[PDB]
């Protein structure tokens, strides 16, 4: 019955904000690293951010996105400010038994499990 | 014409469940001369009771398949097409050359023209015992041009 549920997607204008939610059901997520990934349609999934039980940010979202974890709410959040059209994509969350692992500035995802169904993010003028 | 040098990465002890875990434990092999043999040792499930009961290996088909960077993705790729002429024996001390037997081995060729980096993971971070979590072992093989 383990589950990860993304929400918070929506449609905003450039410079707007959203907050994505990754809610754990049936386990406590503070024993796990939680990674945020995104996939524009037709393109390869890319790492966006990760929080372990430090933090990882893709260069393109540094200073605009903030990952955080609410232990009581059994949820990890991604606050996305100053959104740009390049940020449009389907955003996914997943859990890792290991630490946030970065190789050659890429978030390692082969340990990632229980991928949520994804939440759509669109930034358009 | 003959290999007389081998680099060995051996995680036999470092991936055991620990209270600080899971941690990344790294072994880097940097190669800049010809005909080097590389040997990677990782613990087996059941080698000790508990301790490795959920260990996993990435790529499962190592050493024939490796992790390597392609654009901004880490991809599983055939090693023999990344580096032409690499030698991989099907067996190692009469066992399959595969992490399910605890050891992988390969020998790099006489010439490499372009810097090439690839990785193997021996991942114990799903093994949990008594509040402790195993570690994620990463081997980075960094081959510089030579020959």
């Amino acid at each position: 019955q383990v589950q990860l549920q993304e929400s918070g997607g929506g449609l905003v204008q450039p410079g707007g904000s959203l907050r994505l939610s990754c809610a754990a059901s049936g386990f406590t997520l503070d024993r796990y690293a939680i990674g945020w990934f995104r996939q524009a349609p037709g393109k390869e999934r890319e790492g966006v951010s990760c929080i372990s039980s430090s933090t990882y940010y893709a260069d393109s979202v540094k200073g605009r996105f903030t990952i955080s974890r609410d232990n009581a709410k059994n949820t990890v959040y991604l606050q996305m400010n100053s959104l740009k059209p390049e940020d449009t994509a389907v955003y996914y969350c997943a859990r890792d038994h290991g630490p946030c692992t970065v190789l050659a500035d890429i978030l390692y995802d082969y340990g990632m499990d229980y991928w949520g169904k994804g939440t759509q993010v669109t930034v358009s003028s | 014409a003959s290999t007389n040098k081998e680099y060995v990465c051996d995680f036999t002890d470092q991936l055991k469940p620990t209270e600080s875990g899971p941690k990344v434990k790294k072994c880097e092999v940097k190669v800049n001369e010809p005909l080097i043999k590389v040997k990677i040792i990782c613990p087996l499930k059941g080698s000790v009771e508990k301790l490795y009961d959920n260990i996993e290996y990435v790529p499962k088909k190592s050493p024939y398949v490796v992790l390597t960077k392609e654009e901004t993705k880490l991809k599983e790729k055939l090693l023999s097409k990344l580096i032409y002429g690499l030698l991989i024996s099907p067996t190692v001390n009469e066992k399959e050359n595969n992490f399910k037997e605890g050891v992988i081995e390969f020998t790099l060729p006489p010439v490499v023209h372009k810097a090439t980096v690839f990785y193997f993971i021996c991942d114990n971070s799903k093994t949990e015992d008594d509040n402790k979590k195993g570690n994620r072992g990463i081997v980075e093989v960094y081959v510089e041009p030579y020959g």
